[PDB]
RNA sequence: UUACGGCGGCCACAGCGGCAGGGAAACGCCCGGUCCCAUUCCGAACCCGGAAGCUAAGCCUGCCAGCGCCGAUGAUACUGCCCCUCCGGGUGGAAAAGUAGGACACCGCCGAACA
RNA sequence: UGCCUCCUAAAAUGUAACGGAGGCGCCCAAAGGUUCCCUCAACCUGGACGGCAAUCAGGUGGCGAGUGUAAAUGCACAAGGGAGCUUGACUGCGAGACUUACAAGUCAAGCAGGGACGAAAGUCGGGAUUAGUGAUCCGGCACCCCCGAGUGGAAGGGGUG
RNA sequence: GUUGCGUGGUUCACCGCGGAGGUAGAGCUACUGGAUGGCCGAUGGGUUACUGACGUCAGCCAAACUCCGA
């Protein structure tokens, strides 16, 4: 996942503070992954988790990814001193706050759905839990 | 602005070949204007393969 | 004292009232203005419209038309903003009545292969538009004294509120539909 | 990168209730972020100076923020 | 392309104002009716 | 309708730079097809201090046409203003163009005492 | 005092839209282009002269929450200063969004009719 | 490497980095002054060549267009579009302010002369605003006739542009 | 900073009153961009089982977004 355009190529780091206020409830499916701590979730990790969910359920069901990695992060070349201009973008990041719902899942069977979401959670650099649409 | 801008515009006379005659004021044509067809004579204002085979044979 | 105007005021005003149940005489439709423009294209090319359009629209109508200039620029037409591209005149009043008469009576029938103007070319509010292609049927111009031929299109603006009302008004005025 | 222009020190110089003399500069601005009211002239570079002594008074004048001076 | 020009009073020849113009858009000397401090009134001025 | 809106626009546009006060009130005119109206406004408290119109004995004191009637009502307003104690005003076109009936009114008001 | 024409305050709680109703004076459309004046062409507009017609439109009155607008209380986000290792807590402020709901304006001066 | 605009910049002003983005070293004799008038872009429908888009007509459209040129703040009341006349893109000043180590930089009501436009009220000391620039020295040019190495001149200097 | 001569509460703290804001937060059919899932589906694609314009219904994001706003 990569945005097609960005208005600003190099940006400040997104701020890691506060509880999430939007997208904190399951809205598209029956089961979801809710974040319990701040972190920078990468498109690599997102694709890893999506593939884990799909290969566990193997068929049927629908998976929603309601975050997008559009905030870029830069990096200087390897062996360089400090301060000769900002580096070029090299990561794409979603800014995740506690309470945010990361993935959503619909599937008939409780146990398989929960196992698939646990598969996904073990790929993310966050403590997360599984929640349901009541 | 009307000083020397618009062309002449004075009474004329339309006469048609059929005979329908009226008069308005037109441009440079000095007096009478003679026309061949008008709204009072022109058409549209006044109104088989097997058949051909058999009429041939 | 335009005969088409008196025929209108004498029969058309109450014929239209009989047709559409106008409870007020102010509601009766009428033609307010007639607009003619050439819409020349040789703006970037040869830059001549001073006589190609002005010196004959004067002859067709009776008043000098206005020269229109492009509002923006288009590369696919070599059009650059601010240069003469169209010539328009606005007939209104007894001159408009006389032009309508002179058109419908002796000009419009003279069109070669004329079979009747379409009745579907109304705008949707009551205003009618149609086009020509040459310095023909207007007897005022002479083909012996013209450059390249060019057409025009005419807008007949009416106070009618609907296309059927406008069509009835023009049919009464003498526009041959089909 | 690396370039910038000088800070132009714009903004409001006299707030509501202050007693000014004639000729006081009230607002340095670009454009009419504020508009001149009574006894307030604009100025060549949109400066909103005072034409009379009195107290500055801000208000609304049908969409425009205006500065006036009460005698 | 836009040189500095000076305008002199027609009557007293005093060089009263200096300004700029485009030599191509205005290939000829300007005439303006400026105020002449010497003559004390408005007079015609011209380039030098 | 379009005429009303356009006249209002023109009136506001001229009104941007002309107020009228106690010592120098505003002279507003309102010209219809049949009559003409005028009043002095003093736009600090919105208080008319004198007013004349073409619905008076003026309606029959007619030496001719609408311009003559406007001359008469101008003579009336000048005297009413002097009676009220005013002698200098600012003329308000009202969005119309200065000339014809309005210019006749304004001139009559000028030679009959008002200084504007 | 009532109810119509103007000039302002104010600038959507006033706006947009929808449905009905009105012509005493007035405001309007309206009839003409000799006169002042006018159209990058047009008496359409601006101006001038009138009074055959009409409230159809403008304008005015009444009723509609449809679109738009306003909008609390409470809670929350955030936060000043303290306590406190953080986690958190005390004390002082306090949103935006959403909800209940409001709302098809109000006021001043002049003129006419009525008084 | 100087100047202008934005963000960083923590809701007055100010604030660093070899932090993030851009412009400038001009143009306009009208693109200045004034008086008067107008409202755009986009979309829909109809219309000869003509098409997604030239000109026309009618709807809808409160600013999404435009502004000489970057950005920001403005501007529909228009600072945006059109037209008539003009040279204030003045001379002598300037109370009072902003900014500021200093040197600089910026605004200014109003008075007088002589004018432009306007029926008047009034506006006009360049341009919607903020960049388009260089101290002092030493010289050049025009004007005033201030000094003139014994006197009268002159040279030379002085003043104002 | 200190010290001489002037000035004398002008400084500072607290309370009350009069003011300008666009940060934190939030919100976005209020703009410029990003962007998830439905529905309608322009074209492009081979009768369209592929692409998915513009719309529209829900959920979201932004130092250089702002109808707001401590
Ligand atoms: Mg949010
Ligand atoms: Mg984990
Ligand atoms: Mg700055
Ligand atoms: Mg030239
Ligand atoms: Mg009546
Ligand atoms: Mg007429
Ligand atoms: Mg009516
Ligand atoms: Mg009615
Ligand atoms: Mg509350
Ligand atoms: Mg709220
Ligand atoms: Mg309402
Ligand atoms: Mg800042
Ligand atoms: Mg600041
Ligand atoms: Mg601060
Ligand atoms: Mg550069
Ligand atoms: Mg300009
Ligand atoms: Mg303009
Ligand atoms: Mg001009
Ligand atoms: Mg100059
Ligand atoms: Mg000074
Ligand atoms: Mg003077
Ligand atoms: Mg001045
Ligand atoms: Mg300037
Ligand atoms: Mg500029
Ligand atoms: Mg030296
Ligand atoms: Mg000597
Ligand atoms: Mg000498
Ligand atoms: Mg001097
Ligand atoms: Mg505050
Ligand atoms: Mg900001
Ligand atoms: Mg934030
Ligand atoms: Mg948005
Ligand atoms: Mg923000
Ligand atoms: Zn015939
Ligand atoms: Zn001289």
């Amino acid at each position: 996942l990569i945005p097609r355009k960005v208005k600003h190529r190099k940006q400040h780091h997104p701020r890691q503070r506060g509880i999430a206020s939007g997208g904190t409830t399951v809205n598209f499916g029956d089961y979801g992954i809710q974040a319990l701590e701040h972190a920078y979730v990468t498109n690599r990790q997102i694709e890893s988790a999506r593939i884990a969910i799909n290969r566990h359920i193997k068929r049927g069901g629908k998976v929603w990814i309601n975050i997008f990695p559009d905030r870029p992060l830069t990096k200087k070349p390897a062996e360089t001193r400090m301060g000769s201009g900002k580096g070029s973008p090299e990561w794409w990041v979603a800014n995740v706050k506690p309470g945010r719902v990361l993935f959503e899942l619909s599937y008939p069977n409780e146990g398989v759905a929960r196992a698939a979401l646990t598969r996904a959670i073990h790929k993310l650099p966050i403590k997360a839990r599984i929640i349901t649409r009541e | 602005m009307k000083s020397d801008i618009h062309p002449a515009y004075e009474e004329t006379t339309v006469v048609c070949g059929c005979g329908n005659t009226f008069q308005t004021r037109s441009t440079k044509p000095g007096g009478r204007i003679v026309v061949e067809v008008c709204s009072q004579c022109h058409p549209f204002y006044t109104g088989g393969r097997v058949a051909r085979f058999e009429k041939r044979y | 004292q335009p005969r088409l105007k008196e025929r209108y005021r004498s029969e058309i005003r109450d014929a239209l009232r009989k047709q559409f149940g106008y409870g007020n005489v102010m509601q009766i439709p009428t033609v307010t203005k007639v607009v003619v423009n050439m819409g020349v294209g040789e703006a970037a090319r040869d830059a001549k419209l001073i006589n190609g359009a002005v010196n004959d629209l004067a002859l067709i109508t009776g008043q000098k038309p206005e020269v229109r200039r492009a509002r923006k620029s288009i590369a696919q037409f070599k059009l650059r903003e601010g240069m003469p591209v169209g010539v328009r005149v606005t007939l209104r009043g007894d001159r408009m009545w006389e032009f309508l008469d002179r058109l419908t009576s002796i000009a419009l029938p003279r069109i070669r292969d004329f079979r009747g103007l379409s009745p579907k070319q109304f705008d949707g509010v009551g205003n009618y538009t149609f086009g020509l292609a040459e310095q023909a049927v207007f007897h005022e111009v002479d083909v012996d004294k013209i450059d390249r031929v060019r057409g025009m299109d005419i807008n007949v603006v009416t106070s009618a509120a609907t296309d059927d009302e406008g069509r009835a008004l023009l049919r009464a005025l003498g526009f041959p539909f089909k | 990168n690396g370039r910038d222009s000088a800070a132009q020190r714009l903004g409001v110089k006299r707030y509501g209730g202050q007693v000014v003399k004639a000729g006081e500069i009230l607002v340095r601005q670009r454009g009419t972020k504020f508009h001149p009211g009574v006894n307030v002239g604009r100025g060549g570079d949109d400066t909103l100076f005072a034409k009379t002594a009195g107290a500055v008074e801000f208000g609304i004048k049908r969409g425009r923020k205006t500065v006036s001076i009460v005698g | 392309v836009r040189p500095k020009i000076t305008l002199a009073c027609e009557v007293c020849k005093h060089r009263n104002y200096i300004t700029k113009k485009n030599r191509r858009n205005d290939p000829d000397r300007l005439e303006l009716k400026k105020f002449c401090p010497n003559c004390g009134k408005h007079q015609a001025h011209r380039e030098t | 309708a379009t005429r009303r809106i356009s006249r209002l626009r023109r009136h506001t546009r001229l009104r941007k730079k002309l107020s009228g006060t106690a010592e120098r009130p505003r002279l507003v005119v309102h010209r219809s097809a049949r009559h003409i109206h005028v009043q002095l406004v003093n736009d600090l408290n919105g208080t008319t201090v004198a007013a004349a119109s073409s619905i008076e004995a003026d309606v029959r004191g007619v030496p001719g046409d609408k311009k003559a009637r406007s001359v008469r009502v101008g003579q009336l307003i000048a005297e009413r203003a002097k009676a009220a104690g005013i002698d200098t005003v600012v003329f308000d076109r009202g969005g119309y163009t200065y000339g014809g009936r309005i210019a006749a009114l304004a001139d009559a008001a000028r030679e009959n005492g008002l200084s504007f």
